[PDB]
């Protein structure tokens, strides 16, 4: 009707109210925008709030049939619980959330870790990289004889606006959606201008890649630049790069068939939650001068390994803020700084 | 007509992210764009002339990422002399590690994720409506030079051609 004519957008999730007619359609008259959580629940996640142990076994606890990748699930923690998303006044604003790209042997689960993010998650979109019918994930154009004129379709990445998005086998993905994730990383947005049209659009959604080297395997010894078959910009757009080697080795590996030829999922999920809605982390004195430190101290790595970009400075209180309401405290702490620089350490070294 | 960009921004900033991942058939509409303002086409369609004003905005990297001060501007940008010749305006942003300037920009960038305030200078910063107001002002003038100014500009303009003419 004529009441309800400006409320209605496509790529939100709504609840219609209405009457099913058959002269088969809905007679709409109440339209609405959008884990239920009792009061025995938040004492248990009170309790949990100030014991020093708590992460170490919730970033343990996520996926049992994975043998090792401790800190890696550690990142993979604070990157699905997401960060603060600081808007500015009378200017743009500020990134919330945190990209991880991983690389390595194919011999891993990788493959198998998307499929426990999809699941457990609140809500997240899995991609292939390779195969979207449109110009990539975030839109295409259509045309239809009804209206006898074209229209516009969302594939992907416009659907989830706070969510994650997981695109596995990064290398196969082609430039025009390398520009479109240019613009996703910085932006935190995504733009277009096409045949009648120019517009932008702002829906957060974390991103997680998975990639695999052109020459199929990879060593210590080999140089770590060129074996990523991506270009430096993108490198400067993923926060964490991580390496997962898989030289045999005789010590390491007897115990991984005993493993695997041997808290839980609805309270994780309430938590992160419960995180995202109720606490907003601010800054401290405390943890602003050991960033300052572990910044200008890195920016050693330059001579060494890695490049150091001006993006990685809010990447690395992004994660502070992460671990300080993983405790779900008010502000932050100095510990938060120092697990975010052994995050470092062994993401980057 | 249905103007890939340059078309449905007619009097504006018309911006570029990522100058040199395009390719020759951006840059051959960027740069008639750029000389004189007024696309021509000329097809099986149309052979007609769009006319738009666009202060292109372009926002580059070289060509392994980061600098290189062994090697000339010139080989370290790959953009043509035609194209950079029009260029009035260039600036090389380039990052230098320091010891004292780069802890105020980790101060800037720790005080603007701490809250949403700017730091406590003495002075307020204006909301876009006041200056978009007076940039909407300030179009309407129309500067006459003088002649005090005109031998000023003649005699560094002839130093400057002299000192750039390797």
């Amino acid at each position: 009707d004529d009441d309800l004519v400006d409320k209605t957008k496509p790529g939100d999730r709504v609840n219609v109210v209405g009457v099913f007619k058959s002269l088969t359609l809905i007679l709409g008259n109440t339209v609405y925008p959008l884990q239920m959580l009792t009061d025995f629940d938040i004492r248990n996640i009170n309790k949990l709030s100030k014991k020093k142990d708590i992460f170490d076994i919730l970033s343990q606890s996520l996926a049992p049939s994975i043998y090792g990748h401790d800190h890696i699930k550690k990142a993979i923690l604070l990157m699905l619980m997401g960060g603060v998303e600081k808007n500015l006044e009378n200017g743009s604003h500020l990134r919330g959330d945190i990209n991880i790209l991983m690389v390595g042997d194919p011999s891993t689960a990788k493959s198998q870790l998307l499929r426990f993010v999809l699941n457990t998650a609140s809500l997240a979109i899995a991609t292939t990289g390779r195969g979207s019918s449109g110009v990539g994930l975030t839109a295409a154009v259509t045309t239809d004889r009804e209206t006898g004129e074209r229209r516009l379709e969302a594939g992907a990445m416009v659907l989830a606006d706070r969510g994650v998005v997981c695109i596995d086998e990064f290398d196969k993905m082609t430039d025009v959606d390398r520009v479109a994730i240019h613009e996703v990383m910085e932006q935190q947005t995504v733009t277009i201008a096409k045949a009648g049209i120019h517009t932008t659009l702002n829906a957060r959604c974390s991103v997680i890649a998975a990639a695999n080297p052109v020459f199929g395997q990879y060593d210590v010894n080999r140089d770590p630049h060129q074996n990523i078959a991506l270009p430096d910009s993108l490198l400067s757009r993923f926060d964490l790069l991580f390496v997962v080697t898989d030289d045999i080795n005789e010590i390491r590996d007897r115990s991984i068939s005993e493993h695997v030829l041997r808290v839980t999922i609805p309270f994780l999920r309430k938590y992160v939650q419960y995180a995202k809605e109720r606490v907003i982390p601010q800054l401290t004195q405390e943890a602003i001068n050991v960033i300052v430190k572990n910044y200008t101290d890195l920016r050693d790595d330059n001579t060494k390994k890695s490049p150091i970009t001006a993006r990685t400075l809010e990447t690395l209180i992004r994660l502070a803020t992460a671990h300080a309401k993983v405790r779900l405290s008010k502000t932050v702490n100095k510990v938060d700084a120092k697990v975010a620089a052994n995050l470092l350490r062994f993401a980057l070294l | 007509l249905e103007g890939g960009a340059l078309v449905l921004a007619d009097n504006g900033i018309c911006c570029i992210d990522e100058f040199d991942k395009m390719d020759e058939s951006d840059r051959t509409a960027i740069h008639e764009v750029m000389e004189q303002q007024t696309i021509s086409i000329s097809k099986a369609g149309i052979n007609t002339t769009l006319n738009a004003r666009t202060s292109i905005l372009a926002a580059a990297n070289p060509l392994y990422g980061r600098y290189n001060p062994r090697l000339s501007p010139l080989d370290n940008i790959n953009l043509p002399a035609a194209l950079l010749s029009r260029f009035d305006i260039l600036f090389l942003m380039l990052d230098i590690p320091s010891r004292d300037d780069d802890e105020k920009l980790a101060e800037h960038v720790t005080y603007v994720h701490m809250h949403n305030k700017q730091p406590d200078l003495d002075f307020t910063p204006v909301e876009p409506s006041k200056m978009r107001e007076y940039i909407a002002y300030a179009k309407t003038k129309r500067p006459v030079m003088s002649e005090a100014v005109n031998d000023y500009v003649v005699q560094a303009y002839i130093r400057l051609r002299q000192d750039s003419k390797d």
